[PDB]
């Protein structure tokens, strides 16, 4: 309603009313069902994941593949062969 | 057969260290041999041609957090080493560290009498006292057990592997010592000194008093009668293994043409491209008598016996001199430009 407070140092009067969304809770969640539309934004060009400079796909595969080290103090020991 | 080395300690007593992998990969032929090390110390092992890979866990601290601790145990013992041989002087806490590694073999050095003597039940062949002084005697202990313990093998195999016989990948051989020499003067026909000041150049873990720096004044007073003569023309190489853009501004050796680089461990392509090398004693002495390389070494005085076995390692080549007072930063200098005039 539009209650009339009379405070002690003002000249308040207030308005309220309540509202909740009543079962469109299902709708928006409903709408939010476009999660099914992430299939044409991953059918999209990767960024680098493709790139030229990238081959090891792992979690620490690029990073940590670096034992050459050992293939390089074989190669030594194969020259030294030679 | 697997094995696995301990070996602790930065570059030049871990350079030492080639003799008894070669008699590892000699004895028992087709065996993969890996290493541990210290930051410091695994910049050497990118120049060999046995172990499989090498790694970085001890500089031996006291602490080091439960959780480093056995992350390393951890991968220690899941490959399943056999024989795992130690330096680093065990006593009777880092013996238990050998011990869980669930090899067959454990073999070691151990303490004298001082912290903690013990050396253990659970070891085998304990042996020599402590600090490591002496070079290319080393880990005397170790070639000796290593030979002819068992079997019909033949007598002792072959009695301390030829000495220091490091190779060279041809890669890392042009690339960047062709890029770093050519940054300035180059001709392949130059002169390496080693020895100027004190950050990380070697510093030998065993010298401990002289042989860490000279006072770039006796190197001024050589380096003006190096190229003084066609013999080489090029050698300005005041080679400073440091900070040296902190040193480089104050090379009193004049800096109108003194050279200069920053290198790892690497520098053995660089001293296999010179004309020689004039250091005291560090690493540069050990890596340039490996090669031909002819060196001349100025130590204190008859550390020879120590830290330079091999007197005559080609034709007499790697030339010693003394220092009559004992300290380093005082020799006849005279002489000693003599001897490097010839070279």
């Amino acid at each position: 309603n539009q209650r009339d407070w009379v405070v002690t140092k003002s000249i308040w009067h207030l308005s309220d009313t309540a509202i909740k969304s009543f079962y469109t809770f299902y709708a928006m969640f409903t709408v939010w069902g476009v999660c099914f539309f992430a299939s044409m934004k991953a059918s999209m060009a990767d960024p680098f994941y493709d790139s030229e400079h990238y081959r090891g796909q792992g979690g620490d595969g690029t990073v940590h593949w670096y034992y050459d080290r050992q293939e390089d103090i074989e190669a030594t020991a194969r020259g030294d062969l030679l | 057969r697997r094995v696995c080395c301990v070996v602790s300690g930065g570059v030049y007593e871990n350079v030492l260290f080639f003799p008894v992998v070669q008699m590892l990969k000699d004895r028992y032929p087709g065996v993969l041999v890996d290493v541990v090390a210290s930051a410091r110390g695994k910049q050497v092992y990118e120049m060999c041609k046995n172990v499989r890979y090498a790694n970085v866990y001890d500089p031996d601290d006291e602490w080091p957090e439960p959780a480093e601790y056995t992350h390393q145990l951890g991968v220690m013992k899941n490959r399943y080493y056999d024989m795992v041989l130690s330096t680093k002087l065990a006593g009777t806490g880092h013996a238990l560290f050998l011990f869980m590694s669930s090899a067959r073999e454990k073999v070691g050095y151990v303490y004298p009498n001082v912290n903690g003597a013990g050396a253990g039940l659970f070891l085998t062949e304990m042996f020599k006292p402590a600090t490591t002084n002496l070079a290319d005697g080393g880990y005397n202990m170790y070639q000796d057990m290593l030979e002819w313990l068992g079997r019909p093998a033949k007598g002792v195999p072959q009695q301390p592997i030829p000495p220091l016989r490091v190779s060279i990948s041809k890669k890392l051989r042009a690339v960047v010592e062709d890029k770093y020499n050519r940054a300035g003067v180059e001709k392949g026909k130059y002169v390496v000194i080693h020895g100027i000041e004190s950050d990380s150049v070697a510093n030998m873990k065993s010298r401990g008093d002289d042989d860490c720096l000279l006072p770039l004044e006796l190197w001024a007073e050589i380096a003006k009668e190096i190229s003084s003569g066609g013999n080489g023309l090029r050698p300005l190489f005041v080679m400073p293994h440091e900070r040296h853009r902190e040193e480089i501004e104050e090379i009193v050796g004049e800096e109108t043409a003194y050279l200069f680089i920053t290198t790892p461990g690497q520098l053995t392509c660089l001293i296999n491209d010179s004309a020689g090398v004039v250091a005291t004693n560090t690493a540069a002495v050990q890596l340039a008598n490996a090669r031909d390389k002819p060196c001349v070494a100025l130590f204190s005085s008859k550390e020879k016996a120590r830290l330079f076995l091999p007197y005559v390692e080609e034709r007499k080549s790697c030339t010693v001199v003394a220092s009559a007072t004992g300290k380093l930063a005082g020799i006849d200098i005279e002489a000693v430009k003599k001897a490097v005039k010839d070279l």
